[PDB]
């Protein structure tokens, strides 16, 4: 069972080809399963004050990687903690905050197989001493005016699961479309497909009805898990849920359709 | 053999602006005051200098 | 003014020097050899396992 995310309703005439349109990006999948969580943070700093000046991406890290600082004069001034993504502390240490260094950081994460991203800035001014060096906040960011000449700390820590490799359970998007008849209950619904990334299906119900009811064929390549009710039987109605889960990342959607279908006269 | 770029002057009508450097190769700025910039419609600023 | 000097290629070893000019007082001037790097040029013979 999935938690509620997008709930719906629809109707429809009898002998009418119905499309209940389950879709979720992030229940895409990679056929590559090679260690595809790969997690990268990386700083990006655009120094505003020089006027229009190129941002610099100061240093990388991959989990499972090396912490590579792209320029070589910046080798040893920027530094990230060696087990960043083990604790999941992604601040930065400038060694001696200059004029150059000054300018607003972004701390930026991004999970690949997850196709997910986070980031949060922090500004750093440069102040020539301590009369004026210190921290605020400006109403998007922590801003700290730094003492030039001295080792000077960009805080940034996420602290979720998404962010550490303790185990996951390794899951994988899964899908179960559900159809709660007229009178039954939410969570004991007939089941009436069941699809994996792998590409496992299972179909339930009559083989007419598995005809009638079919989700996409290529779901998990699009991110969509839309239904297909050919010839709509009045039968045919209730809440139809979809139940996308990903334990590995935490996905727990539920996509719904309270489709009612009428008959003629 | 290479080509010259020449991207469209900006031009500020009646206020001041500065240079700014950029990472194109080569890349080079300068600006200039008092310009009067026309144009077969006609004057493109109103301001003298 | 162009000024030469020869600094110790050693990281972490601040150098310092001066600038003499008649009518203009001295400016002090820092170097340091903040890190190194020896990058030889390579070709790929064979892989073996």
């Amino acid at each position: 069972s999935s938690s509620l995310v997008s709930e719906s309703v629809v109707s429809l005439a009898a002998g009418t080809q119905a499309v209940l349109r389950c879709q979720s990006p992030r229940m895409v999948w990679t056929q590559d399963r090679l260690n595809d969580r790969q997690r990268v943070v990386h700083w990006d700093v655009y120094s505003t004050y020089y006027g229009d000046n190129k941002m610099e991406r100061l240093c990388d890290m991959y989990s499972a990687g090396d912490q590579r600082v792209y320029s070589s004069y910046n080798q040893g001034r920027i530094f990230m903690p060696q087990n960043a993504f083990t604790d999941g502390n992604f601040s930065l240490v400038i060694k001696d905050v200059a004029e150059s260094d000054g300018g607003i950081y972004s701390c930026n994460l991004h999970h690949h197989y997850c196709h997910l991203y986070e980031t949060v800035k922090i500004q750093l001014d440069v102040t020539k001493k301590a009369k004026a060096a210190k921290e605020y906040w400006d109403g998007e960011k922590a801003v700290i005016v730094a003492l030039e000449g001295s080792t000077v700390m960009l805080p940034c820590v996420n602290r979720n699961q998404i962010w550490t490799e303790r185990h996951l359970e390794e899951a994988q998007q899964v899908v179960h479309w559900d159809r709660q008849l007229p009178g039954v209950s939410h969570d004991r619904a007939d089941r009436l497909l069941d699809l994996y990334a792998s590409g496992e299906r299972r179909a339930y119900g009559p083989p007419f009805l598995r005809d009638r009811v079919s989700v996409n064929t290529n779901a998990f390549a699009r991110g969509d898990f839309s239904l297909r009710i050919d010839e709509l039987e009045r039968a045919d109605e209730g809440i139809y849920s979809c139940h996308l889960h990903h334990h590995y990342c935490g996905l727990h959607e539920r996509r719904v359709f309270h489709l009612q279908v009428t008959e003629p006269a | 053999k290479f080509h010259t770029v020449v991207p469209s002057p900006q031009v500020k009508c009646c206020g001041s602006l500065e240079c700014k450097a950029s990472s194109k190769a080569d890349y080079t700025c300068r600006v200039f005051g008092g310009v009067y910039p026309f144009m077969w419609g006609g004057a493109q600023c109103f301001c003298d200098s | 003014f162009e000024h030469a000097t020869t600094v110790p290629n050693v990281p972490g070893i601040p150098y310092k020097a001066l600038v003499e000019r008649a009518g203009y007082a001295p400016l002090n001037l820092e170097i340091t050899v903040v890190s190194s790097e020896l990058t030889p040029s390579t070709n790929k013979e064979y892989v073996t396992c």
